[PDB]
This record gives C-alpha cells, structure tokens and sequence, in this order.
C-alpha cells in the first residue's frame, strides 16, 4: 500500500502528495521534508533517485548520504528534468510495486505533460492528482498501461473542460 | 452556481487535507453532492470520504446520496460509479454498509474494468467493517476475480488479502482462486501483489504456502521488472517460509539477488545486499558464494552499502580474506574517510580526486570489526601481527578526532588481547603506547586507551626497558585522568615498581630511586581524589615507594629483601 | 589555541560565529528556553580539542564559545557574557531579539576580536530623569500568624534618561530607611566611587545613552532583619488562608497594603502568580475557581487548569492606597481524591514598582554638581524607567 | 549530534547572516551576503577582494568578515594574505581602520617575525608620532605580538607614552609595557616598572582596564614593581564601575599567584595589617614583608575590594571575586570569610535565576576551599524552592560545605525540607546526600541530627537508586569523622542493605565499603555483613564486583594481625590470643574464597587480580 506520494517541483516545493491511509501529517511532512533535503545534497548523478533508510538515518547526517528511514518507510525518490517525484510506502507493500508505480507516473506524467513545467503541473494538478489515483485504486493500478494513462488523462481534462471557471 | 461550488469545495477539501475538522465541512459537501454533475459529485465524495468517519447525518446523507447516483448506472458511469463507491467505501456504517454491499455488488457487475476495480476496492473497506455483508458479498468476489482485465484481478486480490489481515478463514477458502489468478497474470506489480498477499495468508496456513511456493518462483523466474524478484525473495525469506528444508527455493532467489547487485541502481543493491546479509545469517553457505559482491561493494561509495558490506565481512572472514580487507579497510579509509570527520560534505564522484567518504557512524563500526576480526578463529593468523597492531594504534588516532568514545573504548579493549598474544610485538606496542599517551591528543578524549595501556605495561613492563619513561609517564599525566583512569594508573604504576626493584639490574637506576620519590608525591596529591577509594590506592603506594627508597638507598643488591620485607609489612599494615 | 564565538537565538539558530586566532577546526539548545541552557560539545579527537564551550542567553539571544583545551570553561564564558552586554548597551536595547542580532553581527564579532588579542583574552570584563523601578520578589515563611520573610528579592534597577551634553557629575543619597543597604549595583556609566562616596551614595557620570544607574539586589531577609521589617504592605502580603470552606470554597484574604509603599511610586504592574500546589496534588485535583478577589485597580483573570491564579495589579495604583485582594478560592474536582486539602502553598507575588528602591534605595536627594546652577542647562527629565526583575516572591504556607 | 547542531546554527547565520551582507553591501561591492555563503562555504579571495575595494564601506565590511572567520575558525584561512593588506591599511589615517587592523595583527603575529616586525615598525612610528589615539592601539598591539626582539622599541615608545598625559595612551601604554615583558625581560624592566606606575595613576576605564590588564601580564614575573603599582588599581576597583570591577579581579588573581612577594619575615604591624605588606625593596620605604600579598595596600586592597565589590550588590563582581578569591588563596586569605559572606549575600541576593546557579557553583567552589566561612551564610542558601535540579543539587553541595555548629541544625532543617518538598529529581536528591555527609564532618554536635534525618529519608522517603548511592557514600563520611554516632549508624544501613537486595551498583558499593570501613571500631560484627553481600556478587556489574572485593579484602585485613597470629593457625600464637583475634581463616576465609571465585570469574581484570592478591596475602597470613 502506498501510503502516500509528493511530487516536487525544482524548487523543492511539494507540488502533489496523496496519502491513501491515514497517517500524522506532522509525521508525514517530516518525512517529505527530509526527503527534500537529501534529495538536494545528493548530486544530479545520484540524484538519487532513493533513500531507504535505516531509521537510524533518519537523518543523522554523519556520512552525509545518510539516507531516510524512519523505520518502516522507504523512499522512493525520481528526478526528472525538473521534478522530483518521492514516494513513501509501507513495509508491507513490495519496492518494485512502488518504483513501477512511480516509473509509470513519470513517464506517464512525461507523456502527458510533456513539457512541464511547474506552471503546467500546477495548474493541472488536478489531473495529476487524477493519474496518480486510478493507479492505486482498488490498490490496485488497474492500467499500467502507458498509453492508458495518458488516455484516461485526457479524458479527465474533458471533464474540467466542461465546467472552466469553477476550474482553470 | 456549479463553477462556484466547484471553487468552495476546493477549498474545503485543502482544509481537510490539513488536519483540520471535517464534520464542518460535511454539509457544504452534501449540498454539493446533490449536484447533478458527476465532477462535483466526484469532489464532494472525496471530501466526504476524508470526513465522514463517525458523523452519521453526513453519513447517512451522503449514502443516500450516493446510492441514487450509483443504482442509475450513470452512463459516465465509470467515474460517477467509481468515484461514489469509493466515497462508500470510505464510509463505514451499518446501515450504509447494508446499504452499499447492495450497491456495490450491482457494480461489480458492470462492464469497464475501472468500475470493477473500484468496486473491488470498496467491498473491501466495507468487509473492514460489517461481516454479515461480507459473507452475502463473498460470492460476487469470486465472480470477479474471473473478468478477463488484470487490473481487476489485481484489486480482488488486494481485497481478498485484507479481509485476511481481517478474517483469514473465508480466504483461506478462495485461496485457490488466487492462486489461478496468480498464475494468469503478466504484469509484475500484479505479481507482486500476488505473492505478498500469499505470503500474508501463510501468516496464516503453511499449506497454502506450500500451494504458492511453487507459484512463486515460476513468476520471478517469468518477470524482470526488478521487484517482483525481492518480493519472492523477502517471502521466502519470512513465511519462514524456509525452515531450512526449502534452502533450494532461497537457493534461487539469493541467485536472482547476486545477478541483480550488478545492476547501477542502489535501490536494488542496497536491497540485495540486505537481503543476502540475512540470508547469511540464516545461511553461511549462499555468503561463501557471495564474497565477490560484497567485495565489489566495498569499493563503492555508497554509504548505505559500505556498512552492509562491513556486517557481512564480520561473518565471511577466511584469513587470506582477514588480512585482505584489513588492509582493505585500513587503506581505505586512510582514503575513503575523512568527508564527514570533518562535517559532513555531501559526496561526489567527479572530483576526480574523490572527496572522500565516511559518516563518523561507519569509523566506529569498522574499528570495531577489524578488533573482533583480529579476534575470530583467533588471528593467530594476521599472519602479520605487526599490522594489526599498527592499524590499532592508527585507528585510535583517527578515533581521536570523532569522538565516540566507544571507539576509543574497543580499540583498547582489543589492543590489549593482541598484546596478550604475540609476545613479540609486545614491545613495540608498548613504545607506541607509551607515545600516544605523551601526545596531548590521547589525553584528550581518552581515558580508556589509557587505561588499558596502563595495564599493558604492568603486565610487560618486565619486556619493556624504560620501563622509566612509562613511569615517568604516568605520573606527569596522572592529573590530567578520569578515576578510571587515575585507579588504574597507580595500580599499574605500583606494580612496575615492585617488579623493577625486584628486576632493576640494568643498574639499579639512581632513577628507579628518584621515580620512586616522585610516585610518591603524586599519589599523595591523588589521596585528593574526589572518590575515596582511589583515594587510598594512591597513599598506599606512598608508602611503598617510600620504603623501597630506603632501601634503595643503602644498595642496589640488597633490595629486593629489604623490600620483600618491609613492602609487605606496609601495605598490610595501612590495609590491615 | 583558538577561541570561538558563536550566538544563537532562544530557538538554537546560530546569529553569530567567530572564530579567533589559530588553528581552528540539542537538548541545551534546547532547555534554552531556560535561560541559561548551551553548553559544552567536546570536538574533539585527542587533538583534544576541546571544547568547550559556553552559552549565554540574554532577552532571546544566546552566545556561544569554544575554546580549546586549557582556559577553563569559565575564561570562556565571561567572554561571552562581557561580549552579550556589549551587544546589549549597543544596540540600544531594549531587545536582542534574533532579529536585532543578526542585525549587528559584524558589531558583535570585532567587539569579540577586542576582547581576545590582547593576548589575553581581554579581558572580559540636557534632562535628567531618574525613574526608580523595583521589581521586589519575596518568600515569606509562614510561621507563628507571622509571615517572617525568609527570602527577598528586590530588584531595583535604577535608570535615569538623560540629555545632557558634557559631563555634569550626579549625586544620589539614598536613604536607609536604617536597613544599611548595601548593595547598589552600578551601569557602565556609573561610578561609585570608594566608600567618598560611601556605601549609601553613587555617583553617575553622562554616556548619552538611558542608563540602568543602579540595580539594587536587596536580599529582605538581612534587611528586614537588619531593618525588622514585618513587610507590611509590601512583600508581607499577609495572606489569610480561612478555613470556613465547604468542600469547594474557601476564602483567602489577601492584603496588599501599602502602607510601606506611599514613595514607592508607582507600580507597573503586580502579577500575583498565586500557585495552588498542584504539585503534591495533581492539577486535576486542584481544580480550582477563584470568584471574586477585589483589588481596586486591576483584573483578574484566573488560571485554572494551570492551576494558576494570575492577578494584574495596573500600576496606578499608587499609594498608601490598599488594593486589598480578597475572595475566594473555589476548589473544584473533577476527581473526589482531592482531599479538600490544597496545601496552601507558595503565592508569588511579584511586585514591580517603578520608582522607588528597590532595597529602600530611595534617592532622598539627587543633587548635580558641577558649578552648576538650575536652568544652568541642566533639565529633570522624565522617563528614565529601571525595570527590575527577579523571581518570584514566594510565600509558603 | 553537537557537531550537527553547530553546523544548523552555521547554516542559520548563513542565511540571516547573507541576507544582512546583501543589504549592507547595496554599499560594500558590496560584502553583505558573503557570511552568509562563506558561513556555508565562505573564502579568502571574496575577502581580499574586499579590501581591494576601494570604497572605505568596502574597506571595513573586509576588515571585518576577515577577522569574523580568521575567527570562526574558517580555519583553511591563510593568515599572511591578510596580513600584509591590513598592515598597509594600518598606515591609513582613519582611526575605525586603524583599529581594525589592530585586531587583526595580534590575530596574525600570533606567529610570524617579518609580519611581526612590519607590524612592529609601523607600530612604533606611531607610537613615536604625537597621536594618543593611535599610538595607543598601536601600543596594544606590539603587545599582543609575542616577541623579545620587540622590547627595545615598545620599551622606548611605552616610557615615552607614560610619559604622555592622556588617559587612552596611558591604558595602552600599560597594555605594552605588559606584553612586553610577557618576553625581553630584563633590559627592559627597571623602566618598565617606574613606568606602569605614573599610570596606573589615570582615570578612564578604558585606561584603567587596560593597565590591569596589563600588570596583570608582565608580573607574573616581576612582581616586585606591581606591587606600588597595583594600589591605585586596587583603589580604583572599590570606586568604579561594576563591569571594569570585574577585570580588575582578573587580574588581582594572577598578580597574587606571583608576588608572594616573599615569605621573609612577614610583618603584621604594617597597616590595617592582614599579615603584613612591604613595600617594594626597591622603593624601600621601610621594607614592610611580604607577605605583602596577603596585606599590603595591593593585594589587601585587593582582597577587601573583592569583598566591597560582592558586597556591592553587583552578581557579577560577585562570581568573579570569588573566582579571584579562589586562588590567591593561600588557603588564609578565603578562610576569609568575609570573600564568602560576600558571595553569599549575593546569591541570596540574587533573585535573577541565572546567577542562583553562578552562586550556588562559587559558594560550592569556595567551601571547597573553605568550609568554614560559608557559614554565617548558609540560612542564605536555604534553597530557593523555585528552583531547578541543578540549583537544588548546588544548594545541597553548599550546605554540606558550610556547617558550622550555628548553622547546622536550621541547615539539616532546610535539608530535610527540601527533600521532602521538592519533587525532586532523582540527581539532587543524590547530592543532597554527598552533603549532609561533608556536613557532619565538622559537626558533632550537630551530626546527629544529620544522620538522623539522612537515614530517615532514605528509609521514609521512597528514594531512587542513584540517590541510594550517595546517601552511602554519605553515611561513610559520617562514620569516618564521628565515631561515636557511628555504630548507630551503622546499626541503621545495616539495616537497609539487607533489606534491599535491588540494590544498585553504585549503592552496594558504598554499604559494602562502609561496613568494610566501619569494621575497625567493631570488627567483631563485620563477618556478617560481608556475608550478605558476597551472596550478591554473583549477580553484579563489574564496577561493583570490584568494589565488593576490595570491600571483602579490607575487612579481611583490618583483621588478619587480627585475624593472622589468629591464622595463622594453630600456629600457636594464635590459639594464644590477643583480643581481636578474632575466628579467623575461617569466617573471614568463607568470605573471601566466595570473592576471589567471583572475581576470577568476572571479565574485569583489575577484580581478579585483587581477588588473587587479597587471596594470596590473606592466606599465607
């Protein structure tokens, strides 16, 4: 189970997270913050795209990739020109359902977006925000297709068309 | 107006997100629900599902509201269906359970795949609940759990596998189902759901896992991805799957592992690394195949990986291998260390030259390993003695500068059972020791090195020439000592001394006299101590000394009897 | 070896840094609110290093330094503390708020290299107006219907804002009221010149700059005890805990006369902090109400859940005139395991007059002296203001 | 975690300090946000560059970030590249340069002879040019430089600069003639000395502070000129500001570490006469003693200043006199009360909590010193209830220190009090302890009163293990001073330990030593509590095994002649008896034999060697 996703803009402003469980937002920010930072003292080669951590490293800082833990949590970090996008799972949901979940974001939000910037992501968080549901839902993704993805993209915005001012 | 609305649920959702009350926010919801439009009515359901959690108005209004919405499929179906389940889902009560496990099974019988994923997904939250539902809805699942579409399986299974967190009886029943699923899958994060589920049902029912273990295997051996290969892995690992008798299904995915570190992302290296550190625990054998990858992983610069590596060297070492990765290590960190020593520079790769890079966490532990190293087997082995007391002596210098003090604390611990051994290399130890006490820097920081050294050289001082120098040092630094230390230090003093009068024929030493005279003092300072005990240790050993000067005085020969004649009447008498 | 400096706000963001001479490389943080809190964090390697450091915490800004080995912790620390007050005289002053701080730390740090070359550190040490404030902070023991002072602190600090432009001389007599008061303490502008000007006289010299002239840390008991004084108003504020309670009231009559304040001449603002010990009962068996108090001329507002009566005497009230604090304590439980018992304990009473002495410092005259005549442009001004500041009377009963 | 803590303070003064750089260079070129980088990751070359600036706001900023991290330990820092721009801006008229640069050289001279000399050259031209103000700094500096190649040219620029009239030159003269010393010794000191006398006249504190601060240097070795010299300063400090009364305790410190003047017939009957005082030798007014330094008007007037200056109602002048008065102390002078009266009437005093603690630690420090002084004082330190675990504890450490016959009986009430009321924390209650214990050691007529109320607290008060810990080592010290109520206490713990088998490490170790101590008096009870103990040894951490054994082993003595020629068995001056023998091998053998076993099997060595020591020792007789 993901419990929660961010994506960042360059910036490091968080621009989308989703939690699907309950859990302390002042916990849950920590996490991002920590997650931000480290992400900014790893190189753009590493960047690195992932800081499992022992929790111990939560952050202690001594060897400065000390990684982020807190425990159960795993990070999940992917940067992409110039987003980040984290995610944060449970212990109990596998790595890779994680990292597929995430390739298949990026590349999808790459696809649909193709050219984003912050603004773009901004203002059409919602649709972000969209993708990044109908993945996990049911927990389940139910189209991991690529090209589903940035379908069913497209048909979101068909809605928010219809609506424009209560949207923009 | 319809825009408008969509503009104050925005801003109550973003309340809700924060952290905020969400039963003030239910109505504006509601209201917003009974929208026909199936956008607004999406956005109402996702504040009401982050709300409703107890209210029961909100509930009960949100129900009512939802099921009008779902009966009538809708024909954007798909979301307003989909979007309303959920928000179902995410309410629990009774009466809505009752109401929405009706609803919800008329779903599941819809054609679109997102529809049937979601309504999956909501039988399981309300399953969560409310078990009478569960079992009128049970049936429906396992007809789902047919639909051709693998994102929908993936969700029936997902469920299944909570309602055994939950209830693991009723799936123990449908546990075949899932197996066949499992087995018609082609996508890796489906799998891997797959296997987690079964291994959360072998927390519950060892004979499912057996079912599911040969499904696993086949699918790691069927998907690259790289998770899916972890994920048998970590199931092996612990259905405990493995009791030893499995070792060969491990066996395979231990391979699957050391292929996979070997692969430039440290997510899945760091991963393997672990997971075959535990294995080694659990297994020596599947360690002595996986030397090599820890060995590439030292030369790594990933500090995660770096001390997985120093764990699994603790329980690897053969003795070529002992003395290559000491040195290894010495070396290494004579290169690989200082970054964060210093501070704490986040590390790069380009510098050609390489800033360079250990945490201070990962000095502590490799100094600890090259001492239990040294003490395996026993390293009667370092083939080299000289080496390790080399490396011992260079670790408490660099020790120096991080305090920890534990690491001050084992590097002693260990200097002295070398020094026990090897009785050549003792004298060299002793020098180097005696050295590191008169710079500064062992004083600072640390007493424990001095203690220990301290003992050294009562134990050797009958190998050691200066057996002076050591005196005179040691008593110019008693003052600067923790207790420990200060304890320590006479003792040891006190029994160079008797053994120097006894053995001091290299001349007696005018210095032996003079030595003498001065111990004296100082333990008479120490008699101030402010713990009692140590006190007295000190004006006890004034005495001593005091007679042997005596003695000393009269000759050289005639020493040890007079002193194996008054000493002990002294020491005795003050004691006794 | 080398001496380092850093400052560091109350939320432990370092302000300031330095560094002087040579080779040179979270709890505390923390605790800082208590205004103490920093201090030492060992670098280190046997390159001792040492450190050492040391905090000070001054109006929000706290200090710190290191040293290396030797010095002691204390050559350190009053370089620091001599460093903080440099930073509080500049910049003007009323707070070193993170904010001021940050405003003036280059100001901060060659005011530090000052004080270190020299080899040593180096040590580390027209209208007059003259505004006695008296913070007093007393603990009385209660005993035999006695209150008998057992602890007091009266803080004076005595300012006097000026405007002169040369350096006119002030002569302060300060009257005993036969207490031999004993110790004013005197500003960086202040002189108290050697027993000429005996222990009861002070003699202040211009700095622009409002200046603290004198604080006076009287401790009552010698004083009361050299004096006898039973504080009748002040500080023995004599309170009656009546018994005549039901299982929820009770009536304490607190009277603050000032019968010993009528100079003392205003009083900006008494906070009568009176704690219910809720230490040896548990806040929820102290619960608490207090209904009416009566004072003439301020508020009450209570505490409760803190356990804590807070009353805000506003200074007018000036005095002879007795702002009788009477009323009732009602002890309200939530639990019955509050024995109706609450051991009165300590009422803190912190006074804070302004104008008046702190000791009994009253200036019963303050006379210029240089050739000087009145109008001779010599002004009395009006606004010097001493603040003084203990902690808190404490009257046990 | 404190390595880490400092760097987040670096990183926060990085970003208000670059914030504030970028403002004020609008102006520098503009240096304002530099700090802040450098403060992450600050450089020279941003710094010279500075300096080469031409825009005398740019001047300074340099000025200063260069001395904020040759100070910061930005420690990569070169010094020589600064040194050599800042010398030549020394040559540059402007006095907020000059002074600057001044702060900079000492930094550098810290080492280096050709910087040095520049310096020096530079300095001394200035020195012999007529302005006071910079032939001040000036001065000041020569003297931070360390040299003896120096002398002859700060000496002839210091006499001419005594000789000058103005105050700022006279306090900077003073800094040199001091510095100077500190190396070229002997040419130059007879003037050097006529000298900081005519000074040492003037009344500017920044003058007078200086002077001090000098004299404070140069005589360390020359103590014999300090001497007329000194007065005025110890004058001056009575008189003075309450913050220029804490530098001239300072110094009163280290002159007295030096100027015993000698010990030769001490003359009691100069003036006012502490023990007597000369005068200099030299000067020759009838050679008047030395020890002049503990009366003479310098050193006198140094002790009674510090006394004026905390009885002057100032916390600072307080804890700084009594740091003072800690160290001349030839243990006479603090002995003198009236230092600690002092300091106690300020901590009372002090009603402003941070100086509750600087009290508590100086009286601590000081009854170290002297206990007996503390006393007119201690009803004073009755503990401030308000207060905090480690003020609590520091009260503790006091009223240990200061019983006196009056004063202990309402200082055990106090105690007593306290730790009933407090809530205290398991720590003070620990010290609390080690007091009442230092109490007794001086009062008997009190003590009872004291073990009484001791052990009433540990057996009534529900107390924690570290604390059981103290109240033993306390207990012991009573026993040690105070024989008579001993037994009774003895009686008492005896009675505790066996109670209390969950005895922590540290407490064990004290009631076993206790009783191993006690035991001389009445060493015929002593075999059975060794015997309690050893039953528990087994169980324990090495620190307490150790403890154990030694405890066995002394016990074991303190008999053996009582015990041996009783042992030393069948020998027969044994079975012939005098009184203690005692049963010897066997009960005290039983006792040690279970010990030994136990150490040879404990991990720490320094047990198991005693164990076969006391062994070997114990059984041959």
């Amino acid at each position: 189970m993901i419990h929660a996703v961010l994506i960042f803009n360059k910036k490091c402003q968080p621009r989308l997270v989703k939690f699907y469980t309950p859990v302390d937002l002042p916990k849950q920010k920590l996490l991002l913050e920590q997650v931000y930072e480290l992400i900014s003292q790893r190189n753009s080669d590493f960047q690195s795209s992932f800081l499992v951590t022992p929790p111990s490293l939560l952050l202690s800082n001594e060897n400065n990739n000390d990684e982020v833990n807190n425990e159960d949590i795993q990070i999940i970090y992917k940067n992409y020109a110039t987003l980040y996008f984290t995610f944060i799972v449970d212990d109990q949901e596998s790595e890779l359902a994680i990292l597929d979940l995430i390739q298949t974001f990026v590349e999808s939000l790459d696809r649909c977006f193709t050219e984003v910037n912050e603004l773009d992501l901004i203002f059409n968080w919602q649709t972000l925000e969209s993708v990044l549901e109908e993945i996990v839902q049911g927990g389940m993704v139910i189209e991991t297709n690529v090209n589903r993805i940035v379908a069913s993209v497209d048909e979101l915005n068909k809605a928010a068309e219809s609506t424009d001012s209560k949207i923009g | 107006d319809l825009n408008s609305k969509t503009n104050a649920v925005l801003k109550l959702t973003y309340l809700e997100m924060y952290g905020f009350d969400m039963a003030w926010c239910n109505f504006h919801i509601l209201e917003v629900m009974s929208s026909n439009k199936l956008q607004q009515k999406r956005v109402g359901y996702l504040a009401a599902s982050q709300s409703f959690y107890k209210d029961s108005d909100i509930l009960m209004l949100a129900t009512n509201l939802l099921k009008k919405d779902l009966k009538y499929d809708g024909n954007n179906d798909v979301v307003k269906v989909g979007i309303a389940l959920s928000g179902l889902s995410t309410i629990i009560t009774p009466s809505l359970a009752r109401d929405i496990a009706d609803d919800l099974f008329t779903m599941l019988n819809s054609t679109r795949p997102y529809i049937r994923k979601k309504a999956i997904t909501a039988l399981f939250k309300v399953f969560l609940q409310y078990p009478e539902a569960l079992r009128d809805n049970f049936d429906k699942f396992v007809s789902k759990l047919d639909d051709d579409d693998i994102s929908v399986v993936s969700a029936a299974v997902s469920v299944i596998c909570e309602l055994s967190k939950k209830n693991p009886q009723p799936f123990i029943q449908l546990s075949p189902l899932l197996y066949e699923i499992l087995v018609t899958i082609d996508n890796n994060w489906i799998i891997i759901r797959l296997l987690k589920l079964f291994t959360n049902l072998s927390q519950v029912e060892p004979k499912l896992r057996a079912k599911l273990l040969p499904k696993i295997l086949e699918l790691m051996e069927s998907t690259v991805a790289t998770s899916v290969i972890y994920e048998s892995v970590n199931c092996i690992v612990k259905g405990n799957m493995l009791e030893e008798d499995d070792f060969e299904t491990a066996m395979a995915c231990l391979e699957r592992l050391h292929t996979f570190c070997d692969s430039q992302d440290p997510n899945l290296r760091y991963i393997s690394c672990i997971l075959f550190y535990k294995i080694g625990k659990i297994n020596t054998d599947f360690i002595s195949r996986f030397d090599q990858l820890i060995i590439r992983l030292l030369s790594d610069v990933d500090v995660s990986i770096r001390s997985k590596a120093i764990e699994l060297v603790e329980g690897i070492v053969d003795e070529d291998n002992l003395k290559a990765i000491v040195q290894t290590l010495m070396k290494q960190f004579v290169d690989e260390d200082v970054v964060i020593l210093q501070t704490g520079s986040i590390v790069y790769e380009k510098s050609k030259r390489i800033p360079i890079i250990i945490p201070e966490n990962y000095k502590i532990k490799m100094v600890n390993v090259i001492i239990s190293i040294c003490s395996a087997d026993n390293y009667s082995s370092v083939n080299d003695f000289e080496w390790y007391n080399a490396v011992i002596m260079d670790l408490a210098m660099l020790c120096q500068d991080i305090s920890d003090k534990s690491l001050g604390s084992k590097i002693g611990e260990q200097f002295r059972n070398l020094m026990i051994k090897v009785p050549s290399m003792r004298e060299v130890t002793i020098a180097n020791i005696i050295k590191l006490i008169s710079n500064d820097n062992i004083n600072k920081q640390l007493p424990t090195v001095l203690r220990e050294c301290i003992w050294c050289l009562g134990e050797f001082s009958t190998l050691v020439e200066n057996g002076n120098d050591l005196i005179k040092i040691m008593t110019e630094n008693i003052s600067y000592y923790s207790h420990s230390v200060q304890e320590v230090l006479i003792l040891a003093l006190v029994k160079v001394f008797s053994n120097w009068c006894n053995n001091f024929q290299e001349d007696k030493r005018f210095e032996i006299k003079m030595v003498l005279k001065e111990l004296i003092e100082f333990f008479e300072n120490l008699s101030y101590s402010s713990t009692f005990e140590v006190q007295e240790r000190s004006v006890e050993v004034l005495e001593f000394l005091r007679l042997s000067l005596e003695a000393l005085e009269e000759d050289t020969e005639g020493l040890p009897m007079l002193l194996s004649e008054v000493l002990p009447s002294f020491f005795n008498a003050y004691e006794l | 070896m080398y001496l380092s400096f850093y400052i560091t706000d109350t939320k432990n963001k370092l302000i300031f840094q330095y560094l002087l001479g040579a080779t040179a490389p979270p709890q505390l943080l923390e605790d800082s609110s208590s205004d103490d809190y920093l201090d030492h964090s060992m670098v280190g390697r046997d390159l001792e290093v040492y450190k050492y450091f040391s905090v000070i915490n001054k109006l929000n800004y706290w200090c710190l330094a290191s040293t290396s080995k030797s010095k002691g912790p204390l050559d350190c620390f009053t370089f620091l503390e001599t460093i903080d007050r440099i930073l509080l005289e500049y910049f003007d002053k009323d707070k070193l708020s993170i904010k001021k701080i940050v405003n003036n730390y280059d100001r901060i740090s060659l005011i530090f290299n000052c004080c270190v070359e020299a080899g040593e550190p180096n040590v580390s040490d027209n209208e007059l107006y003259v505004d006695l404030l008296e913070t007093f902070h007393v603990v009385f023991e209660k005993k035999k219907s006695h209150l008998r002072l057992l602890t007091g602190s009266i803080h004076g600090i005595v300012d006097v804002r000026s405007y002169l432009n040369d350096n006119p001389l002030v002569a302060v007599k300060l009257n005993t009221m036969g207490n031999d008061i004993g110790i004013p303490s005197l500003h960086d502008c202040v002189e108290i010149n050697d027993g000429v000007f005996s222990p009861s006289n002070i003699t202040f010299i211009p700095p622009d700059g409002k200046f603290r002239l004198l604080e006076y840390s009287v401790d009552l008991s010698s004083q009361v005890k050299q004096s006898g004084v039973r504080m009748n108003s002040i500080g023995l504020m004599s309170l009656h805990f009546q018994n005549g309670l039901g299982k929820d009231s009770d009536e304490f009559e607190l009277s603050l006369n000032i019968e010993n304040f009528k100079k003392v001449s205003q009083v900006d603002d008494l906070k009568i902090d009176l704690q219910f010990n809720v230490e040896n009962a548990d806040p929820n068996e102290i619960a608490y109400k207090i209904k009416i108090l009566r004072n003439t001329h301020g508020r009450f507002e209570n505490s409760i859940i803190m356990g804590q009566g807070q009353w805000i005497f506003d200074k007018s009230t000036a005095t002879g005139t007795v702002p009788v604090l009477r009323g009732c304590i009602e002890y309200e439980n939530t639990g019955p395991n509050f024995t109706k018992k609450v051991d009165l304990q300590t009422v803190s009473l912190e006074y804070s007059y302004i104008g008046q002495s702190a000791s009994g410092i009253y200036v019963e005259a303050i006379d210029i002296v240089s050739g000087l005549t009145i109008g001779k442009n010599t002004k009395l001004y009006k606004g010097a203001k001493y603040k003084t500041q203990t902690g808190n009377f404490q009257v046990r009963l | 975690m404190v390595d880490s803590i400092h760097r987040i303070a670096s990183a926060l003064d990085t970003a208000k300090v670059i914030t504030r750089e970028a403002a004020a260079v609008a102006t520098s070129k503009l240096g304002e946000s530099s700090y802040t980088y450098y403060s992450q990751n600050i450089n020279p070359q941003q710094l010279v560059t500075l300096l080469n600036s031409r825009n005398s706001r740019e001047v300074r900023d340099a000025m200063k970030r260069i001395i904020s991290i040759m100070a910061s330990d930005d420690d990569s820092i070169d010094v020589q590249l600064y040194f050599a721009d800042v010398v030549k801006n020394i040559t540059t008229n402007d006095t907020k340069v000059k002074r600057l640069i001044h702060l900079y050289l000492l930094r550098f001279a810290e080492n280096d002879p050709n910087l040095t000399l520049l310096s020096i050259n530079s300095l001394q031209k200035s020195l012999s040019d007529s302005n006071s103000e910079l032939r001040c700094f000036a001065l000041s500096a020569l003297s931070d430089m360390k040299m003896s190649s120096l002398a002859p040219i700060i000496l002839h620029t210091v006499k001419k600069l005594v000789t000058d009239p103005s105050a700022m030159v006279r306090g900077e003269v003073a800094l040199a003639i001091i510095k100077l010393y500190r190396a070229g010794k002997n040419d130059y000191h007879e003037e050097l000395l006529d000298i900081l006398k005519e000074l040492m006249a003037d009344t500017d504190p920044k003058v007078i502070s200086c002077a001090v601060l000098a004299y404070k240097e140069c005589y360390a070795d020359h103590l014999e000129l300090l001497h007329g010299h000194f007065r005025r300063y110890c004058r001056i400090i009575k008189q003075l500001d309450s913050w220029s009364q804490s530098y001239l305790i300072e110094l009163l410190i280290k002159y007295c570490k030096q100027y015993l003047p000698k010990p030769t017939v001490v003359d009691k009957s100069s003036e006012g006469s502490p023990r007597s005082c000369p005068l200099p030798d030299k000067y020759n007014e009838i050679e008047y003693p030395s020890y002049e330094v503990v009366n003479d008007p310098d050193l006198d007037l140094f002790l009674q200043s510090l006394n004026c200056l905390i009885y002057s109602s100032n916390p600072t002048v307080i804890l700084s006199c009594c740091n003072a008065l800690y160290q001349l102390a030839s243990p006479l002078q603090m002995k003198n009360t009236k230092f600690i009266e002092a300091l106690v009437r300020t901590v009372t005093m002090t009603e402003n909590q941070g100086n509750k603690e600087m009290l508590l630690q100086a009286i601590h420090f000081l009854s170290i010193l002297d206990q007996t002084l503390f006393l007119p004082y201690t009803k004073k330190f009755y503990v401030f209830p308000k207060d905090p675990i480690v003020a609590s504890i520091w009260k503790i450490q006091i009223l240990s220190t200061l019983i006196n016959e009056s004063n202990v009986k309402e200082i055990f009430k106090e105690l007593k009090y306290y730790v009933a009321s407090a809530h205290f924390p398991e720590n003070v209650v620990i010290m609390a302890v080690k007091s009442l214990s230092r109490c007794g050691q001086l009062s008997t007529s009190w003590e009872s009163h004291v073990m009484k109320w001791l052990i009433d607290h540990m057996e009534s008060h529900n107390l924690s293990a570290s604390v059981l810990d103290a109240y033993v080592n306390v207990i012991r010290m009573l026993v040690q001073k105070n024989p008579t109520k001993h037994l009774r206490i003895i009686f008492k713990l005896a009675d505790l330990l066996t109670v209390q088998t969950s005895l922590a490490d540290n407490a064990r170790a004290g009631i076993v030593w206790l009783f191993g101590e006690i035991a001389s008096i009445e060493f015929k009870i002593c075999p059975d509590v060794l015997r309690r103990l050893i039953q528990n040894f087994s169980n324990e951490g090495p620190e307490t095994r150790c403890q154990i054994l030694v405890l066995s082993a002394k016990l074991l003595s303190y008999d053996i002649d009582n015990f041996k020629q009783a042992q030393v068995t069948g020998s027969e001056e044994n079975n012939q008896n005098p009184p203690y023998y005692d049963f010897s091998g066997s009960r005290i053998s039983q006792m040690y034999n279970a010990v030994l076993y136990l150490a040879k099997y404990d991990d720490e060595f320094d047990i198991r060697d005693r164990a076969r020591m006391i062994s070997s020792l114990f059984d041959s007789g």
